[PDB]
């Protein structure tokens, strides 16, 4: 599994799997403040 | 006060859009000096120089040139000697080549003093060679390759056939047409690519339909057959100037006016 | 421009992640399944 | 009175009607048959605005009105003053442009240039006889012309667009949208481009040439279309807004009747998905 | 493009000033077979002017043609047969004038249709008296008959019914619009102006009265229920929006055509009559949609909200600036003549 | 008969370019460029390579999202019928949050999925401004192209984002539609009297029009003079020829006054951005500081009064 | 069948076979969850 | 089928099939949200 860097540059991989996970990051906290249920700021009651 | 109000008449939109119109009248000031960069400062009919004061007229702008050429100065002053004369005194009035004004450089056939180097590429090497001295170009397939047609002049008769394509390295185009004369006094000339039309079985309504072309060939519209031996021929080889480039498509532009006379006179 | 012996090796690790990422998957249907089946049936859940 | 390169070009030659007579300068201006004619219809047309502005309400520049005569009136010549004005306006504008089109043929023609600068011209006369003749007369009345005034005819034009409900479902107004917005986004890239490499970041750095130019938008976008394909396209996309727009107004009215959203109901019947 | 498709020779008239494009291009041809589809059938015999036993004291079960002469009653009866009774399609005991009625005895309200038509009697005559504003502008409207609304069909071909609301879905959420309604001339504005004006009390008005901004909350989106409501009308009365606004000044009464001012009449008769007659109706028309007539052949009679069908402008203008070209029908017919005055 | 310069009559071939140099820092240029017939014919033929740096691939991920989020709540909105959705494409649309929600963040169900779309669609247009800033540097050309590219954010960022912050409602933002955003800016227009009046809306639409203008005037005038090697434009900045010359002169016989090759440039791009700068401070002024543009016309002496063909109608609304 | 092969390059064929598959596959699949029948997901009863 | 990567680059094929993935899996994630039995964040109730 070591060898997946033979294929990708670690360093242009890195980039991009950071900029990735970052953009899914901020996807689902926007999803979540999105809810009734998960919106942390808003404080809605359970049920 | 209203929420837009600000003099009782006068409003946030109102003085905005005065805001505006104050830089739109800097920006047309400014755009206007950029517009003086060139052709200034203006001289009467005779060469006296007009005034144009210091607001309007910008520092002149130094352009450093790569590949070591230097520094560049924006309105040079072309130094040959004017061969026309005032058709009549007063100012405005039209100039009159005092000679033959197709081989004198004067009207449609004027050209400017450009640079006498050839323009490189950024490598370093010559931008417009013939197709000689690079096989790494070709025409391209499905393109009619001009090699090998015979150029017809704007009269209908053959000036000659083309013996090479000239093409630029950086727009992978052709830009001149070696043709070599029918008449001989190997004498070649150039034909630049906007002055002639190909009529190859591979143009278009040709290639798309299959239809052979009646007379294949290169025609040039600008110039007259006889005309071809006058056109400015080149100092060296596999290289062209740039002030080369210039008197030969010069040459073609006062074609229409002095070698085929259609332009000369009015129509009706 | 991949030699046999290289085009086996990748293949060879293809296959297991390919199961370990079906793996995980099939575990995470079967976690599904359990919460809330997706066959609806004549009567429609 | 002359730029500095300007002489050698002021030659004889290159008109098509007058020759000699009309083929001298005034000031920067070159003349020829078609100047006089331009300079002709030019004037009568602006003293003729301007006795309308004198004879109308008020001389507010953007109040100032001259309105097309009745679709009572047919394709007939109303009284001056009940929209006769505006007809004798029209044609007075229609010569001005068209001589203002010959007169640069004629420059073209003088300086060994093409004439795609008078035909690029023809294809904006064409938007406005659309407008102010075509349109008109497929309608049978010169009243349907656009009123000569800042605002009026802004009024005409919110008015023929709510004539049809929804002005922006027009599919020729669409694809005339398009283009007019292509054609600006392909200026300022193109100003942009040439600026870039003539200007470069760094002050007093080499110029750069065509092949920066292409590498910035082959980086950039990854494609170039180089320095004549840019023009050939900037060209091609300003002209094509300008033929669209004559199509867009054109088939409104004359072609199309009902409200524009209700054209694409051929889209949603169409026997695949009806 | 349409059949007869849009080409010179067109007709036009002006509205407004010259100049100011105010203005309606129309198809003559289509304008011709619009013409022929509006034409007002004949009355089958004069008018009973005459007096004589009234309709009450013949008959036992007489609600709301209580003031006819029995010869009124029945010139009104032969009539409303051939205005709302289709004669194609029909069940055969529905046939004839038995659609409203029961043939062995014509005082029971056995089938729905009768106890509709007596409330479609009292709301044509509520139009007709307290709604002249509209019908009768100034004394010379043509007013309204049940041929008005109803062509010769049983239901209307012009009705709406409350758009159902959309699942709340996290997904896919569309506002009541971005979906192509013929309603509103196959745009993406809200499908549903309807309920907003023609069904409660909203003002189709978002403008602000004042240059600069104050105390204006109307919104984008609720502009475009004014927008996707003034579609509506403009394709209902088969014009287009300078019929009533100098679209540069849309607002502003002082700019607009008199037709305007009874457009607005419209839509308070318009949503008084979905209020006060068609609304009411759900507790009579039966839901099964077995029993009405002829199934669902002649049209829905609910929504899937189970509303009735309401009454648009498209209902009885049919994409015509007046309905039935503005030809008086009414004044053939005073049994429907409420309290107005609809003579020559 | 002459050549008009419209379509490339011999196209030649040889080695693709791959570009000049970058400077140290930079990431290779991914693809592998080839050459196209058709757009050869028109201008240059080669196609590729193209530079995915980290912004790039930033800029196209975040933009990637926003399409997504669209595209699915469209597919959702047709009940994911994928022949509806390409049947209703143009009448699809992602609608902003409703009104009763203001500025607060709104759930999935009232347009919390157009707030997703519109920040990752900023992002991206946001990251690939930055990279048009980066790839201009990187060469060492002027950064002409970010700014002009600026202008077009501004007018999209007072459209979606700054105006409804200033209005205190996302309701106030465009669609993500075809059909739905043309009838929010018909209706935009409606609810602020006639957008006509807004004297920026009349200077974006002279610069719109002075744009479509310029290049007409421009791409004809190169290409007249591009048998003179007037297509050469910043070779002819550098080295003035007889092409900029008849240029020149072309257009100070005709219209009295000219540009030079370089200035044209200048207002080639002046205008192109005023459009959008003008456009966008016209859509910042309507509802944060004039409700009615007509009568803001009426109240600046702006608005014609016309003749009274018909007599002034009373609002029977009292 | 097996001389195709001398025609069709097998690698752009497999590309092109395997992205139109997957694009049937997804094609059809939302064809079947828009209809109320065959929506598994909604779970609309039958008959 | 070791022999696939004869033909496909194993680089290319990767980068294809991870954007490939990802985009189906949102594809369904989305799908399942705009459901009423399977969003998990509303949480609406069973039968
Ligand atoms: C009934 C309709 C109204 C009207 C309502 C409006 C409204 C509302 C607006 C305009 C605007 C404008 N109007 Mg107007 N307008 C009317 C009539 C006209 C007429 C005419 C002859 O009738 C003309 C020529 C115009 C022309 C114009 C332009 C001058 C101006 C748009 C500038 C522009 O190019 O931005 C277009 C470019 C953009 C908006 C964005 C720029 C680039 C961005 C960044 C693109 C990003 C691309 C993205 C990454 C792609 C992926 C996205 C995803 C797939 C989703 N209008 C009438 C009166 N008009 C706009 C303006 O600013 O005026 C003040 C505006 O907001
Ligand atoms: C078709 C592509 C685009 C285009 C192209 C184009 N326009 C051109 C050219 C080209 C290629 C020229 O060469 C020519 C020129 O000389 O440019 C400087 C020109 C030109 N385009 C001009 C304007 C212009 N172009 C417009 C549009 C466009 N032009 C298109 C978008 C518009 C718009 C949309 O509003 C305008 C206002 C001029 C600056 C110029 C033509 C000058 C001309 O015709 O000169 C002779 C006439 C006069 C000097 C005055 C005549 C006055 C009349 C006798 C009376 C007034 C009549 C008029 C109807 C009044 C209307 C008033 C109300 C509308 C307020
Ligand atoms: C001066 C004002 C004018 C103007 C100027 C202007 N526009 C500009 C610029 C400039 C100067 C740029 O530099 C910039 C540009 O890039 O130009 C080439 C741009 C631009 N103007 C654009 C559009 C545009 N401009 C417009 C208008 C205007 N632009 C004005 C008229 C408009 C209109 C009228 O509405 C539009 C629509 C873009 C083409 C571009 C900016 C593009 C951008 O920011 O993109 C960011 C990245 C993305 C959104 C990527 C999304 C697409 C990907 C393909 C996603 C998918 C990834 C992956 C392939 C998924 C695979 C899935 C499968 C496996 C299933
Ligand atoms: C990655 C790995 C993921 C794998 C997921 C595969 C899911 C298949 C599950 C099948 C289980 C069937 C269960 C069942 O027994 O379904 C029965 C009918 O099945 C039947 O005919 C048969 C139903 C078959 C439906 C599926 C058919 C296509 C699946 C093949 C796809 C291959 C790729 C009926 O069920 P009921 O009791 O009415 O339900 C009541 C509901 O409230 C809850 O279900
Ligand atoms: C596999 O892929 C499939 C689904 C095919 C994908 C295909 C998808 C398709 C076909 C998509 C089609 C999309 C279309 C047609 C889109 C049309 C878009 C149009 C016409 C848009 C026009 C105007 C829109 C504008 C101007 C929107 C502007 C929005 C802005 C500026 C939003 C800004 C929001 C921000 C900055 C949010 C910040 C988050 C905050 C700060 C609020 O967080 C608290
Ligand atoms: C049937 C019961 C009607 C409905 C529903 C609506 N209208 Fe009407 N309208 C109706 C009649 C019989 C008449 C004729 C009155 C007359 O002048 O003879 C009208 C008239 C109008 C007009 C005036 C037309 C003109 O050229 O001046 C307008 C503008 C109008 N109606 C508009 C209108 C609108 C907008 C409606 C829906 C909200 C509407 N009407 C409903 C009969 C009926
Ligand atoms: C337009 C304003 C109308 C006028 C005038 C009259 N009617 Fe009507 N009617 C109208 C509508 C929109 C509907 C549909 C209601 C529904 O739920 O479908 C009706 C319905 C009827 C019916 C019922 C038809 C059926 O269900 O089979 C009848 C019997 C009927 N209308 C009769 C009727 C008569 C006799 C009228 C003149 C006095 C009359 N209607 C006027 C709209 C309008
Ligand atoms: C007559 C039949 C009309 C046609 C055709 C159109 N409109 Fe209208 N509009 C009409 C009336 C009577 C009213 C007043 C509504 C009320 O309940 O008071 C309106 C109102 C509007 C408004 C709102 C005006 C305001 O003060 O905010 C708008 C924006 C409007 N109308 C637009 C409009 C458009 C765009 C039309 C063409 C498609 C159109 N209207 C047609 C009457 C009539
Ligand atoms: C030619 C066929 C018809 C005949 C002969 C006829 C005859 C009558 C008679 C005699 C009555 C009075 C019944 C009584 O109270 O004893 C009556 C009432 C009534 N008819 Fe008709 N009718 C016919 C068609 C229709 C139709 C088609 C409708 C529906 C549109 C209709 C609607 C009514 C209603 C509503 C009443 C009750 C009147 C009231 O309550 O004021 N009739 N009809
Ligand atoms: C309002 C007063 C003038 O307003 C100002 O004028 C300058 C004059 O160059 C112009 O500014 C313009 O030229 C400057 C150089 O001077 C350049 O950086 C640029 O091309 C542009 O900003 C604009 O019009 C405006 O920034
Ligand atoms: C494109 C160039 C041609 C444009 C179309 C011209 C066709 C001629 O069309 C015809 O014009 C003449 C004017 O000369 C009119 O002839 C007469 O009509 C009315 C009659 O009161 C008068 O207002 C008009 O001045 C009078 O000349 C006809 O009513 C019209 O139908
Ligand atoms: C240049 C474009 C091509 C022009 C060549 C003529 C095209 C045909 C136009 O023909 C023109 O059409 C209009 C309406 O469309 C008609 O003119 C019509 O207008 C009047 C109102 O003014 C109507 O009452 C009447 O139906 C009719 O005379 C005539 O038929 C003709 O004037
Ligand atoms: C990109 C970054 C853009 C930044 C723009 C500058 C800051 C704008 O500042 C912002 O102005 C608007 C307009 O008053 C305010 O908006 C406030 O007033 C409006 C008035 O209608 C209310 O409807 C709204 O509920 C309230 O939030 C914000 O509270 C303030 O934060
Ligand atoms: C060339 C030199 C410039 C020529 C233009 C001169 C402009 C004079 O500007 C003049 O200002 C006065 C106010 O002082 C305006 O006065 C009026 O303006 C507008 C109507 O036009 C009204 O909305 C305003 O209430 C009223 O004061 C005149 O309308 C305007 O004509
Ligand atoms: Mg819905
Ligand atoms: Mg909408």
């Amino acid at each position: 599994m070591w060898r997946i860097w033979m294929l990708f540059d670690p360093r242009r991989t890195l980039i991009a799997l950071f900029t990735f996970l970052f953009v899914l990051a901020i996807f689902i906290h926007f999803i979540l403040l999105s809810t009734e249920r998960f919106n942390w700021l808003e404080g809605n009651a359970m049920e | 006060m209203e929420t837009g109000a600000l003099t009782g008449y006068m409003d946030v939109a109102q003085v905005t859009l005065y805001v505006f119109w104050l830089f739109f009248a800097g920006l047309i000031f400014y755009l206007r000096r950029e517009d003086r960069r060139e052709g200034y400062p203006l001289e009467k009919d005779d060469g006296t120089p007009e005034d144009i004061g210091l607001v309007w007229f910008p520092k002149p702008k130094e352009f450093t040139l790569p590949h070591g050429r230097g520094t560049a100065t924006a309105g040079r002053k072309d130094q040959r000697k004017e061969p026309i004369e005032k058709v009549y005194a007063w100012e405005g009035s039209p100039f009159e080549a005092t000679g033959n004004p197709l081989l004198d450089g004067v009207g449609p056939a004027t050209w400017a003093e450009r640079d006498d180097h050839p323009d490189l590429t950024l490598e370093g090497v010559n931008k417009v060679v013939p197709l000689r001295a690079d096989p790494d170009y070709y025409p391209c397939d499905g393109d009619d390759d001009p090699r090998g047609m015979t150029v017809y002049g704007a009269d209908g008769k053959a000036a000659g056939t083309v013996g090479d394509l000239w093409i630029d390295k950086a727009d992978l185009i052709v830009r001149y047409l070696e043709v070599e004369l029918a008449d001989q006094p190997k004498k070649t000339v150039m034909v630049p690519r906007e002055f002639m039309r190909v009529k190859g079985p591979n143009t278009f309504f040709n290639k798309l339909i299959g239809l052979p072309s009646t007379q294949p060939g290169i025609y040039v519209s600008a110039l007259n057959a006889e005309d071809f031996k006058n056109i400015p021929q080149i100092k060296g080889n596999d290289q062209i100037t740039a002030l080369e480039e210039e008197k030969i498509t010069a040459y073609f532009g006062g074609g229409r006016l002095y070698s085929t006379k259609e332009h000369a006179g009015p129509a009706l | 421009g991949l030699s046999e012996d290289e085009a086996k090796e990748f293949h060879k690790i293809f296959v297991q992640s390919f199961i370990g990422f079906t793996v995980v998957a099939i575990i995470a249907h079967l976690l599904a399944w359990s919460w809330r089946p997706w066959i609806p049936g004549p009567e429609g859940y | 009175a002359l730029l500095s390169y300007e002489r050698k070009y002021r030659v004889r030659g290159g008109t098509l009607i007058g020759g000699d007579l009309f083929d001298f300068w005034i000031g920067p201006f070159y003349v020829g048959f078609f100047g006089v004619t331009t300079l002709f219809f030019s004037f009568l047309g602006t003293a003729l605005i301007i006795y309308g502005a004198a004879l109308g309400p008020t001389w507010n520049v953007w109040q100032i009105n001259i309105a097309p005569p009745d679709l009572k009136y047919g394709l007939g010549l109303a009284p001056l003053m009940d929209g006769g004005l505006w007809q004798i306006i029209t044609i007075c504008a229609i010569g001005a442009f068209v001589s203002w089109a010959l007169r640069e043929v004629e420059i073209c023609r003088k300086l060994g240039m093409g004439l795609h600068v008078p035909i690029a011209f023809g294809v904006a006369i064409f938007a406005y006889v659309t407008l102010v003749v075509i349109r008109p007369l497929l309608l049978g009345a010169w009243g349907h012309g656009f009123p000569y005034g800042i605002m009026s005819h802004l009024d005409w034009v919110s008015n023929v667009g709510y004539q049809y409900l929804h002005f922006h479902y027009n599919p020729a107004h669409m694809i005339a949208v398009s283009f007019f917005f292509a054609t600006t986004f392909a200026l300022g890239l193109h100003g942009s481009a040439i600026l870039s490499v003539s200007n470069p970041h760094k002050k007093g750095d080499p110029i750069k040439g065509t092949e920066h130019e292409d590498t910035f938008f082959r980086d950039f976008m990854g494609y170039s279309i180089g320095p004549l394909g840019i023009h050939r396209l900037g060209l091609f996309l300003a002209l094509s807004a300008g033929f669209w727009s004559a199509v867009c107004i054109v088939i409104s009215g004359p072609f199309w009747v009902g409200g524009w959203p209700e054209w694409w109901d051929w889209w949603l019947e169409l026997p695949i998905w009806s | 493009c349409d059949d007869p498709a849009d080409r010179p020779p067109l007709d036009a008239d002006q509205v407004g000033f010259r100049g100011v494009a105010m203005e309606q291009v129309k198809n003559p041809r289509l304008e011709d077979i619009k013409r022929a589809m509006n034409e007002v059938p004949a009355p089958l015999y004069p008018p009973i002017e005459g007096d004589g036993p009234m309709a009450s004291e013949v008959y036992e079960n007489v609600q709301v043609l209580g003031d006819l002469t029995a010869d009124q009653f029945t010139r009104l009866m032969a009539h409303i047969t051939e205005w709302v009774v289709p004669k194609e399609g029909v069940p055969e005991d529905r046939q004839g004038c038995n659609y409203c009625h029961n043939p062995e005895n014509l005082a029971e309200d056995w089938p729905y249709t009768k106890i509709v038509s007596r409330k479609m009697m009292q709301m044509t005559r509520d139009i007709n008296s307290n709604w002249q504003d509209h019908v009768n502008p100034n004394g010379e409207g043509a007013g309204v008959t049940c041929y008005t609304c109803h062509r010769g069909n049983a239901v209307p071909q012009a009705v709406w019914f409350t758009s159902p609301e959309d699942r709340p879905t996290a997904v896919g959420w569309d506002n009541g619009q971005n979906h192509p309604t013929a309603a509103i001339n196959y745009s993406s504005l809200p499908e549903d102006p309807f309920t907003e004006y023609l069904l409660e009390d909203n003002a189709a008005r978002v403008i602000s009265a004042k240059a600069l901004p104050n105390g204006n909350a109307s919104n984008i989106m609720d502009t475009e229920y004014v927008y996707a409501m003034m579609t509506h009308m403009s394709q209902g009365l088969g014009v287009n929006c300078t019929y009533c606004h100098n679209t540069r000044s849309m607002a502003e009464w002082s700019q607009s055509p008199p037709a305007r001012a009874i457009a607005w009449y419209g839509i308070q008769m318009t949503r008084t009559v979905n209020n006060n007659w068609m609304a009411p109706l759900a507790s009579v028309i039966p839901t099964d949609s077995s029993d009405w007539i002829g199934g669902t052949e002649f049209g829905d009679r609910l929504g899937p909200t189970g509303d009735v069908a309401k009454v648009n402008c498209t209902t009885c203008h049919q994409n015509v600036f007046k309905p039935l070209y503005g030809a008086k029908m009414l004044k053939d017919h005073p049994e429907l003549w409420g309290e107005g005055d609809y003579s020559a | 008969s002459e050549y008009q310069n419209i379509f490339t009559q011999v196209q030649v071939r040889g080695p693709t370019y791959p570009g000049v140099p970058l400077p140290v820092g930079n990431e290779p240029r991914t693809g592998k460029p080839g050459f196209n017939y058709w757009l050869g014919k028109i201008g240059n033929a080669q196609l590729g390579p193209i530079y995915l740096g980290w912004l790039g691939v930033a800029s196209l991920l975040c933009g990637f999202v926003a399409i997504e989020i669209i595209g699915l709540n469209m597919a959702a909105s047709v009940n994911w019928s994928p022949i509806e959705f390409i049947r209703q494409l143009p009448w699809l649309a992602l609608e902003p949050p409703a009104p009763e929600y203001g500025l607060s963040l709104p759930p999935l169900q009232e347009g919390g999925w157009w707030l997703m779309a519109g920040f990752f669609l900023t992002a991206s247009i946001i990251l690939w401004w930055v990279r048009s800033y980066r790839r201009a540097v990187q060469l060492g050309m002027g950064t002409h192209v970010a700014w002009a590219f600026a202008s077009a954010i501004w007018l999209y960022l007072v459209l979606g984002f700054i105006r409804p912050l200033l209005m205190g409602s996302w309701a106030e933002a465009v669609p993500f539609g075809i059909f739905p955003h043309l009838d929010w800016t018909a209706a935009f227009s409606i609810r602020y009297g006639n957008l006509f009046y807004n004297p920026f809306h009349m200077l974006s639409i002279a610069f719109l029009y002075g744009s479509t203008l310029l290049f007409a005037m421009h791409g004809a005038t190169i290409l007249a003079t591009s048998r003179f090697g007037g297509e050469r434009e910043v070779e002819q900045i550098a080295d003035r020829g007889t092409a900029t010359e008849r240029a020149g002169l072309f257009w100070r016989w005709t219209m009295g006054f000219n540009a030079t090759m370089e200035s044209i440039h200048r207002w080639a791009w002046w205008f192109a951005v005023l459009t959008t700068l003008t456009g966008g401070i016209g859509i910042l002024l309507t509802g944060t500081v004039v409700d009615n543009w007509y009568l803001w016309g009426v109240k600046h002496g702006v608005a014609p009064a016309y003749p009274e063909v018909y007599p002034p109608t009373p609002d029977p609304a009292a």
